């Protein structure tokens, strides 16, 4: 890896930041709290 | 509308017949407003995977500029993600673009990745390109206009 | 149980290979590239109303047309012994699950292309030594049989016996009461393609008294006022989601048990059944029964497609055939609205009420596809909605003979 100016940058093109329940919605901050509501309150 | 077993959301298109994101959209802005908690979950991720052109489709917005260095790399794409995520029911913050700062030499550029850009020619408060500069060189002169 | 299946691959309408190509594969839902017990898998999770339609799957027999020819250009075995492979794709092994691209070292032979291929079931004989696990792909090819076997509309085929209801059926179909046709077909299909079945078994003598019980109430001979035995359909406003069917229990005038076997093949003959998931859910629903059990006796060749013409062990013509009445949707529905007038359950003000908003419906229905068949023609390569011409969508053959069948089914 070699930092440098040009590289054209991009960002992830699904935020990963939150996880969706695709059930429901109810959203979580780590993909494991995720893996919760689907194998509990979906299941 | 989810679908099962690895299908494609069908977005709801308006003759009220789900049909899907990959595709050309056109959002009336309304519409993108009681409803962007979606558009940012599923037409979103699918925008930037370079599949899925939407228009939304505002009258008259305001609108902020924000011109960045096209020497180094950029990816227009948080400062739009974030323009979303201050959209409610009620109101929405001015559209903002990215722009290059016109440059004087012939410089090597980044290659950066945007999303954003108007249909109509709103360029006209620019006045002029590169006031001292002999010459712009990369940026778009734009010669005070007589 | 049952291990002798004939079936009969897909036509090609005239086309150089089978109408589909790679992407198909990679696209069904479910189970990865395995065409086994898909069908219904698409619509395993309900939304809504709205009928579950993308743009390559232009309509609701758009899943199951297309994984029908991607069946067929697949199904050496039955029919030649070997596995081969069609544009390097191939079976991971005997028991035929999923499809994977041809394996390295010991590549399988070419496909040899060809049109309407005569399965014969036995001539694979590690089928019958290995029922128990590819078990289901008896039920799908039978489905691939009777929808090849017809250029419009899949032929099912309905019964009756002389006698009334079994006592042990009575007491199984009372559990899929509040239950949608749609539905019905899902549980019935899901049913018959997972495990060897015998053909006494109390869940298919139960589904096919199901199916034939869904002819009546689709006539309007079984109505709210006339049940076969405490079972009908309830149908909702043809302009408020006609789909609806669900088998409601009633304590009427039931009607009374034939004089004789009322066994019929019945078909689809308008290009209607494409969109419609009530007509897809009748078709399957009755083709998951003549699956465990083999055709009661051969099909009249009286009319069908033009490739179909005596087939070996499907289509006869002979003495030991089974006539089949087809139909057509909106003259159906529209004698369907007449038996529910003439009984008293709908004004005579209703009954041209209920004829302008069904025909209205089905024009939706006819609108679709013909925009879709000029979208996707047929030389392209796919064949997601079956070349059925414009110059029919009301041609209407002997639908008034299909309804007759029904007044003597349940007289």
């Amino acid at each position: 890896v070699v930092s440098d100016p040009q590289s054209m940058k991009v960002t992830p093109i699904v935020n990963p930041s939150s996880y969706v329940c695709n059930v429901c919605n109810a959203r979580f901050s780590t993909m494991s709290a995720l893996s919760e509501h689907l194998r509990s309150d979906h299941r | 509308v989810p679908r099962p077993n690895g299908l494609e959301p069908q977005l709801i298109d308006d003759g009220n017949v789900p049909r899907d994101i990959a595709g050309d959209w056109v959002y009336p802005s309304d519409v993108l407003q009681v409803s962007v908690a979606v558009f940012r979950d599923y037409v979103w991720p699918m925008v930037k995977a370079g599949r899925t052109r939407v228009l939304v489709e505002l009258g008259h917005y305001v609108y902020t500029l924000h011109y960045y260095d096209p020497q180094i790399s950029l990816d227009e794409a948080p400062i739009l993600e974030e323009w979303l995520s201050k959209i409610n029911p009620a109101g929405i913050p001015p559209v903002p673009f990215c722009i290059p700062i016109p440059q004087v030499y012939p410089c090597i550029t980044a290659r950066r990745v945007h999303y954003a850009f108007t249909s109509e020619n709103n360029n006209d408060s620019l006045f002029s390109t590169n006031a001292a500069s002999i010459d712009t060189a990369f940026g778009e002169n734009a010669a005070v206009s007589p | 149980a049952q291990r002798q299946f004939f079936g009969l691959t897909y036509n090609f309408y005239g086309q150089p290979a089978p109408l589909f190509d790679l992407n198909d594969l990679q696209e069904l839902a479910g189970c990865y590239a395995r065409p086994w017990t898909s069908r219904f898998s698409h619509l395993a999770i309900s939304t809504g109303s709205l009928p579950v339609w993308s743009a390559r799957y232009p309509s609701v027999a758009s899943r199951n047309i297309v994984v029908n020819t991607l069946l067929g250009a697949h199904l050496n075995p039955f029919a030649g012994g070997q596995i081969t492979s069609h544009q390097g794709i191939t079976w991971r092994d005997p028991v035929l699950s999923s499809l994977a691209p041809v394996p390295a070292i010991q590549p399988p032979p070419v496909w040899a292309v060809a049109e309407n291929v005569l399965l014969d079931s036995n001539n694979y004989p590690t089928y019958v030594l290995n029922l128990s696990s590819m078990w289901p792909i008896n039920q799908d090819v039978h489905i691939m049989t009777m929808w090849a076997l017809s250029d419009q509309g899949p032929i099912y085929h309905l019964e009756v016996p002389v006698d009334p209801m079994p006592a042990a059926t009575t007491a199984a179909l009372m559990a899929y009461t509040g239950v949608p046709i749609a539905h019905l077909a899902q549980t019935a299909y899901r049913f018959a393609g997972q495990l060897p079945q015998s053909p006494d078994s109390t869940m298919v003598s139960t589904i096919r008294w199901l199916s034939a019980i869904w002819f009546g109430s689709l006539t309007g001979r079984l109505n709210r006022s006339r049940t076969c035995n405490g079972f009908y359909f309830e149908f909702a406003k043809p302009a408020l989601n006609p789909d609806q069917a669900v088998l409601k229990w009633n304590d009427g005038a039931r009607a009374a048990p034939p004089a004789a076997a009322q066994s019929s093949y019945i078909r689809c003959i308008s290009p209607h059944w494409q969109h419609q998931i009530v007509e897809v859910a009748g078709a399957l629903m009755s083709q998951s029964v003549t699956a465990v059990t083999g055709l009661p006796a051969l099909i009249d060749e009286a009319t069908l497609p033009a490739w179909s013409q005596g087939v070996a062990n499907l289509t006869g013509n002979g003495q030991g055939v089974v006539p089949c009445l087809d139909y057509n949707p909106v003259p159906m529905a529209a004698a369907r609205h007449l038996q529910w007038r003439q009984d008293g359950l709908i004004t005579a003000a209703q009954e041209a009420q209920l004829n302008n908003d069904y025909t209205a419906y089905a024009l939706t229905i006819e609108r679709h596809l013909t925009a879709m068949l000029v979208a996707n023609p047929i030389a392209a390569g796919r064949m997601p909605i079956q070349p059925f011409n414009a110059a029919d969508f009301g041609q209407a053959g002997q639908t008034a003979a299909a309804v007759a069948l029904a007044q003597a089914m349940f007289v």
